């Protein structure tokens, strides 16, 4: 059901309602606007991973963990040279917290249908 | 051409790899403890943090300073 997710990544990139990066995360989860954020895992962060965990645990702020950094770069779309083929060379990101304002869409509903179960 | 004095170089930023961990302290349970002073100005809310200085407490954007 990630194509539900990438359509969520879809609509907080067009209305630009992301507001990505750990310390830009920080920022958000202190300022409470945060509603999803996604995560990847099976990387070199021991403590860090902790840190991360810890701020979404502190108050009402969800998880989706992937596995690759890569992936989750190349899904948000940072380092897209020729989209008429593979990209080239994309960064592996971390911690993306989005805020969709144009909410009115098919995929946040069965996502937060996921997360009422 | 050749001149006398020799040249002035530019501040090299020294930048820092994974700087937010240092700004909280994790807990072994899923709480926090927030190290450095949170901005009491209008601009920022509760979001940014000040600088811990070695005699003084500062803030970049809003410009905020607070001896001891």
């Amino acid at each position: 059901v990630n194509t539900a997710l990438q359509e969520v990544l879809k609509t907080a990139l067009i209305h630009d309602g992301l507001a990505r990066g750990i310390r830009e995360a920080a920022k958000a989860l202190d300022k409470r606007q945060a509603h999803l954020c996604v995560l990847a895992s099976n990387c070199d962060e021991p403590m860090y991973v902790k840190l991360v965990e810890a701020l979404c645990a502190e108050h009402q702020i969800n998880l989706i963990k992937v596995d690759d950094n890569k992936k989750l770069g190349e899904w948000v779309g940072l380092c897209k040279i020729d989209r008429e083929g593979k990209p080239r060379k994309v960064v592996g990101c971390s911690c993306v917290v989005v805020k969709d304002y144009g909410k009115e869409s098919q995929a946040k509903d069965v996502i937060e249908e996921y997360f009422k179960c | 051409k050749s001149y006398t004095t020799p040249k002035k170089n530019k501040h090299k930023r020294k930048k820092v790899k994974l700087a937010v961990l240092k700004y909280y302290k994790v807990d072994e349970n899923g709480k926090i403890s927030r190290l450095r002073r949170e901005c009491p100005s209008d601009e920022c809310g509760a979001g940014v943090f000040m600088a811990s200085h070695f005699d003084r407490h500062y803030c970049g954007k809003c410009c905020l300073t607070y001896c001891f």
